[PDB]
């Protein structure tokens, strides 16, 4: 899901056309501007948590249980402004980056930190080595998507 | 928009005096002088941004001025046109600017 | 370079309006006479009603129209002012310093009032 | 919660078998129409930078007391909603600068400063002066700095404001100069074009405050800090 | 046309007199010159009520 | 079956069309005034997260505004009693109650 | 993250164009406005109220004084305010 | 025994604002054509901004007859400057008068020549001061007795504004000078 | 309604209150009525 | 339309200045400096534009008015409105009195309660 499903929808055509109004009888109208966006590839970094001071911090799965936090990762996206405007500045490219939100992440995945650690590294961070995953964490409560 | 202010200057008045003499001589029609004067204004406006590249600096003191109908009429006194060759120190100069 | 620049402007206008004289019915010999005649011309108070007590406060208006200055037409770009400092930004103008005609593309100077 | 979702338990998006019904809400408040759109903008604006809910809950309460008095009716709702967040962030202990507020709203800095003096008059509430130690958390972790560098730049700005070394200068520009001094004395050296880019100050702004604290560079350094770079080889800019 | 009133203002005034049992109405169903159904409402002071 | 593939893709697609819809609403005001295109404002970062956290906590499913009657009680609370109680709940199927 | 230009990129550009030519204009001698009506009503009979605002350079509170002098308003069965010249 | 415990250094005013009405309707398009030092932009602000080189002031002739004179030094020069612009209008052939004349704004300036602690002045006098180093480096003071606005900076150059009587400037600064003396660094 | 009758009677200000008064006295007793609006706003809790 | 609206505007505006005499068509194009309009446009607006007007008045060789047919008189507002009651001709709107009679706010208030007002 976090490798092919989040991009198959973007693979189609998220951007849509947008043409400005004509507004005749106002001098030289010629052609109204026409702006168009464009995407590329989705991005998902490590799950981090920001405190009340606005500073990033590693979202520990054990700390989120005592603090009743939601285990999620900041989801990113590549935004590229490929507008045409139908004017004298034809063919121009502008790259941007805007936050879109988070996404629920399941434990024992490929993006979490506690997945390739052995029994010696999991016991140091106060984590049960015999307890697997397969369930989300929503405000500290253990939730699972029953098939 | 055409600028009819250049018709009442040094280059404009000198041409209008020669066209008025041919009217009394019974050689040209009075409706023909309107097309020649309108053509001279369209050809002189396009030559100010193609064959003109040289500039000049000015330095003086402000005296009297007037602004009406988007026309900055400036009348300065004791102005020295700072130029890299021709240096002329005049006592009073009039500057009429438009949009 | 200044006298040569004015010669190209004259030829660009005379040769251009040659077709206009052909539409009305003017012979080509008239155009040659138009250029010849044009070339030669180139070379206290106690009552709140009276106000006459504070007279003689303005200058004479006769020191402007007497044919003593040089008329110069141009266009503005940016007008900046600050107390007594007056900034000026002129461009594309025609000068006339005592008969001799001048031309320029830009004019950025400074003056005080 | 997104839209509204209320009344008509039976509504239940009824549409027989073709989805062609489901009416929409209308003017149910009239006078409170301009107030409903204010709570949605504050909740959305306070989410792009991940802000706690305690500040959001106290920000919405500030707009309720102002709209009830009806003393600032002739003003756009975007300007008042962008000014109530600056008051709630200061009362908690972590104020926010005016730069981050203008970057996520259609209100300039001049409009916020004008409306800030009118809210304190109708509500009568004292304020507090900003500090430099509270701003060394969101700017130090952005450039990937350890705890030793973060604790070193705090002692520099805290000692400079006590002995009066940069009078008249705003603490925003002073906090940016302490980070550049602590970065060059360690292993994570950063230029002035990269530090001032995040804080929002210009390149020549830090240079004016760097020459004032240059003679007092080895004096403002804490005693518990490893001097990776000597103070003699400090570059001047 | 004589009183220079409005279509919605004059109708509200005439309905108050008709509702108070003062005047009545006599509808007519005929044909004008264009060939359409023309309906008139003759209002007169009825002293029988 | 419906696991974490087609089910989570429906929530990621439902709020995706709402994301483009909210940007188009702000884009309609651009052609009316006539300023500069603002992208960092039309992108909402909470409307999508509110629909994903509510559908995975209260057991609801869909978008609440419309589809919410055909899928009720999908997610539940993970019971923590014995080691076999957690494994049995993580590997339990269901049915659309006919 | 993002950049903080101590303002807004969508508002600073508008300030450069707003200060170039402001809508606050003067008016005197109702003659130029009436002369421009012949070049507009010659094509089609009636027009819209919003179309006359873009062509002319007068506010709404002042345009009503001219339209109610040589013209009359009518809904024309489209609810919108439609102005036209007096046929008499 | 003096009023304060120090006194000294009296303020000096440099800006006097005063308005006057003409009481007659005049054509603003004609005055700009007959004048020699006046601006009149109808696309920006409909007013006749006439300036003369004798009082170093600036007139703001409106439409109804109101004229704002700014740039004066004292209260006597402002009254003399307002009468100079009323003579050049009557000379052109306009029945101008001199009615409704009063003092508007009187902006002053002074300097205490010693710095103060702005962190303790805004904290004690919270109901009368407002300082913000992020917005503008300056403590704006407002006393509710003389109706005088003070602008205390970090260097001590206090700029007074909003006044109608010269005695209000000497009274507001006298009751505030010994207060700033106690906050010496 | 008593205030409008005290001043100008008019016609549109009276016929509107009659159609509104019947709406409140109907949904209060018998709320479940097909083909007729109900006393529903924006909360969400079922009205008793 | 536009030409017809310009002729009617100048015909009534000049009358309020201080000229009380009938006018024709050549006088308008001469005083307003619009004589150079052509010969095909001057004759077309003479025997068709001023003829199609149902409210036009031709005395002999000139043209009269059309919004008001009564002469100017001081004691005339009360006498004119009295004829509409004894004969049943209708009424006169406020926009017709303010346009034909200059400054109507003085004659109406001087009569007192002799004229009733209608709120439309």
């Amino acid at each position: 899901f976090i490798q092919m499903s989040v991009q198959r929808i973007v693979e189609d055509a998220p951007p849509i056309d947008l043409q400005a109004e004509a507004q005749h009888a106002s001098g030289e109208v010629e052609e109204p501007p026409r702006y168009l966006l464009k995407f590329e590839q989705i991005y998902l970094s490590k799950p981090t948590h920001w405190e009340r001071d606005g500073a990033p911090s590693p979202m520990m799965p054990n700390e989120a249980r005592l603090r009743n936090l939601t285990y999620s990762a900041p989801l990113y996206v590549d935004i590229t402004k490929t507008v045409i405007k139908e004017g004298e500045e034809q063919l121009q490219t502008q790259h941007q980056k805007t936050f879109i939100g988070k996404i629920p992440i399941m434990l024992r995945s490929t993006y979490c930190l506690l997945n390739g650690l052995t029994d010696r590294d999991l016991c140091e961070l106060n984590e049960c080595p015999l307890d697997p995953g397969g369930y989300f964490i929503i405000n500290g409560s253990e939730k699972v998507l029953i098939a | 928009m055409a600028y009819q202010l250049y018709r009442n200057t040094t280059l404009g008045n000198s041409l209008q005096e020669s066209l008025d003499e041919l009217i009394q001589s019974q050689q040209i029609t009075p409706q023909l002088a309107l097309q020649v004067l309108l053509q001279f204004d369209k050809a002189i406006n396009a030559a100010l941004a193609q064959r003109v590249r040289n500039r000049v600096n000015f330095r003086g003191s402000l005296n009297t001025y007037r602004f009406c109908d988007n026309v900055w009429t400036f009348v300065l006194n004791d102005v020295e046109f700072r130029e890299v060759t021709e240096l002329i120190k005049v006592d009073k100069v009039k500057i009429v600017a438009c949009d | 370079t200044v006298p040569k620049l004015y010669r190209s402007v004259i030829e660009d206008v005379i040769n251009d309006v040659r077709d206009i004289f052909l539409d009305d019915g003017v012979d080509e010999q008239v155009l040659m006479e138009l250029k010849t005649l044009w070339e030669n011309k180139l070379m206290g108070q106690v009552e709140e009603e009276p106000l006459n007590s504070e007279d003689d406060v303005s200058d004479e208006e006769g020191q402007e129209l007497f044919d003593t200055e040089n008329v110069v037409v141009c266009q503005y770009d940016k007008i900046h002012r600050s107390k007594n400092k007056w900034k000026f930004h002129l461009k594309d103008g025609i000068m006339n310093l005592n008969g001799r005609d001048y031309i320029f593309s830009k004019a950025i100077g400074d003056a005080e009032w | 919660l997104s839209t509204m979702i209320g009344k008509g338990t039976g509504a239940a998006s009824f549409d027989e078998f073709g989805n062609s019904k489901y009416q929409n809400r209308r003017t149910m408040s009239s006078s409170d129409r301009a107030m409903m759109n204010a709570f949605k903008e504050i909740t959305t604006m306070a989410d792009r930078i991940n802000l706690p809910r305690n500040i959001v809950d106290r920000t919405n309460n500030l707009f309720k007391q102002v709209y009830e008095q009806k003393s600032l009716k002739g003003r756009a709702n975007d300007a008042i909603a962008s000014a109530c967040l600056y008051i709630a962030c200061r009362q908690e202990g972590v104020p926010r600068t005016f730069k981050e507020i203008c970057a996520v709203s259609r209100i300039s800095k001049k409009e916020i400063g004008r409306c800030f003096k009118l809210i304190l008059k109708a509500l009568e509430t004292s304020v507090d002066l900003i500090t430099t130690g509270d701003f060394m958390s969101r700017f130090c972790s952005n450039l990937c700095l350890p705890k030793q560098v973060q604790m070193a730049a705090t002692h520099i700005a805290r000692k400079a404001v006590e002995l009066d070394l940069v009078p008249g200068r705003s603490p925003i520009s002073v906090a940016a100069a302490a980070i550049y001094m602590a970065s060059q004395a360690s292993a994570e050296k950063r230029t002035q074009k990269e530090i001032g880019d995040i804080a929002g100050v210009a390149d020549v702004t830090i240079r004016q405050s760097y020459r004032l604290i240059y003679p007092r560079a080895p004096d403002l350094f804490p005693t518990d800090f490893k001097f990776d770079t000597p103070v003699d080889k400090l570059p001047q800019l | 046309e004589l009183l220079k009133f409005d279509r919605k203002q004059l109708r509200s005034v005439l309905n108050n007199l008709k509702g108070d049992k003062f005047i009545k109405c006599r509808m007519r169903v005929e044909t004008a010159a264009d060939g359409k159904t023309t309906r008139h409402n003759y209002y007169f002071i009825n002293y029988r009520t | 079956l419906d696991l974490a593939g087609p089910l989570l893709a429906f929530l990621f697609r439902g709020m995706f069309k709402n994301l483009l819809k909210e940007v188009r609403i702000y884009a309609q005001k651009f052609i009316d005034r006539g300023k500069d295109f603002n992208l960092e404002l039309a992108i909402k970062t909470r409307i999508i997260s509110d629909g994903l956290k509510y559908s995975l906590a209260t057991g609801n499913w869909g978008d609440q505004k419309k589809a919410h009657q055909a899928r009720a009680g999908v997610s539940q609370v993970l019971n923590r009693l014995t080691f076999a109680s957690t494994l049995s709940h993580l590997r339990r199927l269901n049915s659309p109650i006919g | 993250t993002n950049y903080k230009p101590v303002a807004n990129h969508q508002y600073n550009i508008e300030y450069e164009r707003k200060k170039k030519e402001d809508g606050k204009r003067a008016r005197a001698d109702k003659q130029h406005v009436l002369d421009m009506l012949f070049s507009a009503f010659e094509k089609h009979q009636y027009y819209n109220l919003k179309d006359l605002v873009d062509i002319t350079k007068q506010p709404v509170v002042y345009l009503k004084e001219i339209l109610k002098e040589i013209g009359v308003q009518n809904v024309k069965g489209i609810h919108k305010n439609t102005w036209e010249l007096k046929p008499e | 025994t003096p009023a304060s415990e120090s006194s000294g250094i009296v303020p000096q005013l440099q800006n006097i604002v005063s308005t006057v009405n003409l009481g007659c309707k005049l054509d603003l398009k004609t005055i700009a054509l007959r004048a020699r030092n006046a601006e009149y932009n109808p696309k920006r602000f409909a007013a006749v901004i006439m300036r003369i080189r004798e009082p170093r002031t600036t007139a703001l002739i409106f439409s109804s007859g109101k004229m704002v004179c700014t740039g004066a030094k004292s209260e006597e020069q402002s009254r003399l400057a307002a009468r100079k612009y009323a003579r050049v209008v009557q000379k052109l052939g306009f029945p101008a008068k001199f009615l409704d004349f009063k003092i508007q704004n009187m902006v002053g300036s002074c300097d205490v020549k010693f710095p103060i602690r702005l962190e303790g002045l805004v904290l004690t006098h919270q109901q009368f001061s407002s300082y913000e180093p992020e917005l503008f480096p300056g403590l704006i003071y407002r006393m509710i007795k003389p109706r005088i606005v003070l602008l205390i900076f970090v260097s001590g150059k206090v700029v007074l504004t909003g006044a109608k009587v010269r005695a209000e400037i000497y009274e507001a600064f006298e009751n505030i000078y010994p207060i700033l003396k106690g906050f010496r660094k | 309604l008593r205030r409008n009758e005290q001043n100008g009677a008019a016609a549109h200000v009276i016929a509107e209150d009659v159609k509104l008064l019947q709406f409140h006295v109907a949904t209060m007793v018998d709320n479940e009525l097909p083909g007729l609006p109900r006393a529903m706003q924006k909360s969400g809790r079922p009205l008793k | 339309f536009g030409v017809l609206a310009k002729i009617v505007n100048y015909m009534k505006t000049r009358h309020q200045r201080g000229d009380t005499h009938p006018l024709t068509l050549d006088e308008i194009l001469d005083e307003t400096q619009h004589l150079d309009i052509g010969l095909k446009q001057k004759q077309w607006l003479m025997t068709e534009a001023l003829v199609n007007n149902p409210k036009i008045e031709v005395i002999d060789g000139k043209y009269a008015f059309k919004p008001k047919y009564n002469v100017r008189d001081k004691k005339a507002l009360l006498r004119l409105l009295d004829q509409h009651d004894q004969r049943g001709l209708g009424g006169i709107l406020l926009e017709d009195i303010e346009e034909a009679l200059p400054n109507s706010q003085k004659a109406v208030k001087a009569l007192g309660d002799q004229i009733l007002f209608v709120n439309r």
